[PDB]
RNA sequence: GGCCGUAACUAUAACGGUCCUAAG
RNA sequence: GGUACACGAAAAACCUUACCUAGACUUGACAUCCUUGGCAAAAUUAUGGAAACAUAAUGGAGGUUAACCGAGUGACAGGU
RNA sequence: UUGUCUAGCGAGACUGCUAAUGCAAAUUGGAGGAAGGAAGGGAUGACGUCAAAUCAUCAUGCCCCUUAUGUCUAGGGCUGCAAACGUGCUACAAUGGCCAAUACAAACAGUCGCCAGCUUGUAAAAGUGAGCAAAUCUGUAAAGUUGGUCUCAGUUCGGAUUGAGGGCUGCAAUUCGUCCUCAUGAAGUCGGAAUCACUAGUAAUCGCGAAUCAGCUAUGUCGCGGUGAAUACGUUCUCG
RNA sequence: GGUGUACAUAUCUCCCUGUCACGGAGGGGU
RNA sequence: AGCUCGAGCAAAUGACUCUUAAUCAUUGGG
């Protein structure tokens, strides 16, 4: 079960504390970046391939 | 000394020698010291009886030591005679609250019972 | 723990059902699945059936048990005796 | 199998008494990096030892630690059971070393009041070389003298 | 000289534990 | 085992949730391909309701069907 | 308190000069220098081993279900409990407990937010209400200094557990949130055989911030600064 | 005492080791 | 009970592993 989850958390529920935020790419539900609307393992490919601006590898 | 049946120590402060009846904290120890315009800082055994009477009127007025204990048995009794969950957890001696009782909780379960743990032959 | 100003809480329909089985004389059992309302003193004299996540257990509300939760008289796991590992 | 000999960095004379010892015993009672703590502690014990000795505080330390300083170590070395000892000679640095370490490690161990005065006390006692660190120094001594048959074997 | 346990069909015990004696 | 055990999980009261009990659904909660019309979907208010869902309401942005709202339809969708 | 600070560019350190010895790479010492001989830290991780981990991030061969192993919802569960182990927090205390006054950071974050001030309350917080889309406004620094008190006791240590009254988030806090107040006051007085981390701003210790987040006994994770040690003789032994 | 006479063996927990045995620390049973 | 005296073996079902053995539980069987 994870098509009828995404499409489930699009629709809104009729409770406020029912909405989670899942990935945009993926379905992932767990460790999601709101900043990007992006699980980790999809971040990780996108900074990789240079889609995300300005996310360069730190080194501080 | 002469609080109801406590002995509190005669070589210690007022405000810790309050602390040493049951009904009664440190907070509101401190409490009824001022309240009474008793000054702390004063070792029971340098008191007199003008302050003597005075502290004990108001822990008079303030819930008595002994139905304290009484009170509480009685609220657990009750809580017991609803059939209530919180009860039955009170009951078979185990944590009331939301505690874990897996791999901890053992000042309600008191010593530990070693027992055999499965033997692991390898699969 | 729960606030002053918000007071108590009941589902409403569970309230409805109360009210209206009170004004009825021969009462039954009252089928609820709100285990997180609580016991209103209207509620007292009626037999409730608890969704325990299995089966319903009946609950006599009295004079006494007001103010808890209607699930709370209720349990949800059972365990009695463990077993010897070795 | 390090090939390489550790730097060493410096002491720093202490600034009351111009006495690098002091600086070191400070160091040595230092708990949880509370240098002022420990300043406070070793400066009250030097005033208490004013108030009793009626000697001077650096002479009285400085009879203390040379007293309390062991000569000889016993270096553990197991061949086929249990461990044969060696006494070897300890250098000036490891032996001053030693001697403070004894000296804090028993002097937080005193039956007293505050550390102020279990220092100070511990300090007084071994100025007179009857103290504890005195008798871990003759332990010490004595094991060495007894297991002298193996001195000529160290590795 | 005894007693007890022990091998992947059963059976037995190559083997292990222990008491005593001057030695079994 | 080292290289698992404050690890996946950078947040389990509901949701999460993939488990159990129960109430409901079947080209389906979501999508394409085809014959076909768009003069809807939402949201909210009533009654039944544990809520799913049902019967009635304002019948709705828009743009004439663009997206989507449908009927028919078997390939199929779907599976943590 | 006038040249801090912030951020672009650049200079600077190159065994560059010198002495020793070596054929030469090069090694050691000295000078000047902020920095000396990979100046400190990070990113950067070869062929391959363990058929190592992940079909539960994602994709996918093959097999299996197709009015059900697919879908919606309510309730329960992932939080159980005679036990065992791992990782952490808090302690067993006068280098301390409590109270009062008080000095000194960096980094980061913020318009369903950060919340200054004021009023109310023993307090969590509530109401009013400016300021800030931010080097401007907000997010109380604590250890530390001084003073008062306790005077070595299972205590003014230790906070577990337990009862009651409240606050906030949320449809909803019983299973199963956390905070405050009041009350109670388990064990524990340095921990057996045996083990872990660490070579300087390191260990130890004290606070601050952020991510996911309506809320969360995260004491967890990722970062920032304050104070700030001891030791390295050597490879005989121990693991790799 | 579960077995031979409180003891030993045996049993349980923790160390040790890749694992087991051996070994070490602790507990209980007439 | 299939065998030795409800117990232990035997048999089966699963867990376990690349698959087994062993192990772990469950279990019918008079
Ligand atoms: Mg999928
Ligand atoms: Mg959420
Ligand atoms: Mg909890
Ligand atoms: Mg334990
Ligand atoms: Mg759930
Ligand atoms: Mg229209
Ligand atoms: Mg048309
Ligand atoms: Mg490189
Ligand atoms: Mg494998
Ligand atoms: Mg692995
Ligand atoms: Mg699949
Ligand atoms: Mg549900
Ligand atoms: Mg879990
Ligand atoms: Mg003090
Ligand atoms: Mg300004
Ligand atoms: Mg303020
Ligand atoms: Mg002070
Ligand atoms: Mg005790
Ligand atoms: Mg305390
Ligand atoms: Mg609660
Ligand atoms: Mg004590
Ligand atoms: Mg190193
Ligand atoms: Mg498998
Ligand atoms: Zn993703």
């Amino acid at each position: 079960a994870k098509k009828s989850l995404k499409v489930k958390q699009t629709r809104i529920p009729k409770f406020a504390v029912r909405a989670y935020t899942r990935c945009q790419r993926c379905g992932r539900a767990r460790a999601v970046l709101s900043h990007f609307g992006v699980c980790r393992l999809c971040f990780r490919e996108l900074a990789y391939a240079g889609a995300i601006p300005g996310v360069k590898k730190a080194s501080w | 000394a002469r609080i109801l049946g406590i002995d509190i120590p005669n070589q210690k402060r007022i405000e810790i020698a309050l602390t040493y009846i049951f009904g009664i904290g440190l907070s509101r120890s401190q409490a009824i010291l001022k309240q009474a315009n008793i000054n702390p800082d004063k070792r029971v055994k340098d008191l007199t009886e003008e302050e003597f009477v005075a502290i004990r009127n108001v822990a008079s007025a303030y819930k008595i030591e002994g139905d304290l204990r009484r009170e509480i048995a009685l609220n657990i009794k009750h809580l017991s005679e609803i059939g209530a969950w919180r009860g039955l957890r009170h009951r078979k001696n185990l944590p009331v609250r939301g505690q874990r009782t897996r791999t901890n909780a053992r000042t309600r379960k008191g010593p530990r019972k070693t027992v055999a743990n499965k033997k692991i032959e390898s699969k | 723990s729960r606030s002053a100003k918000k007071g108590a809480f009941v589902d409403a329909h569970l309230l409805k059902k109360v009210i209206d089985m009170n004004k009825q004389e021969k009462k039954r059992p009252i089928k609820t699945w709100s285990r997180r309302s609580t016991i209103f003193p209207e509620f007292v004299g009626n037999t409730f059936a608890v969704h325990n996540g299995k089966t319903f257990i009946n609950v006599y509300v009295t004079d006494d048990m007001v103010g808890h939760k209607l699930g709370e008289f209720s349990p949800t796991r059972n365990f009695k005796q463990h077993t010897a590992n070795r | 199998m390090r090939k390489n000999r550790a730097p060493k960095r410096t002491v720093l004379p202490d600034p009351v008494f111009n006495n690098t010892l002091v600086t070191r015993i400070i160091n040595v009672i230092m708990e949880d990096g509370k240098k002022g703590l420990a300043q406070r502690i070793l400066y009250g014990a030097f005033d208490l030892i004013e108030q009793r000795t009626k000697e001077k505080p650096l002479t009285v330390f400085e009879r203390a630690v040379g007293n309390v300083m062991p000569r000889l170590e016993l270096r553990v070395r197991r061949i086929a059971g249990s461990n044969y000892q060696v006494p070897t000679e300890v250098p000036q640095d490891r032996k001053i070393a030693l001697a403070l370490r004894w000296i804090a490690m028993f002097a937080r161990k005193r039956h007293e009041k505050t550390m102020l005065e279990k220092i100070a006390n511990e300090i007084i006692d071994a100025s007179n070389n009857t103290g504890a660190a005195i008798k871990k120094k003759d332990d010490t001594h004595k094991m060495a003298e007894a297991n002298k048959a193996f001195a000529h074997m160290r590795w």
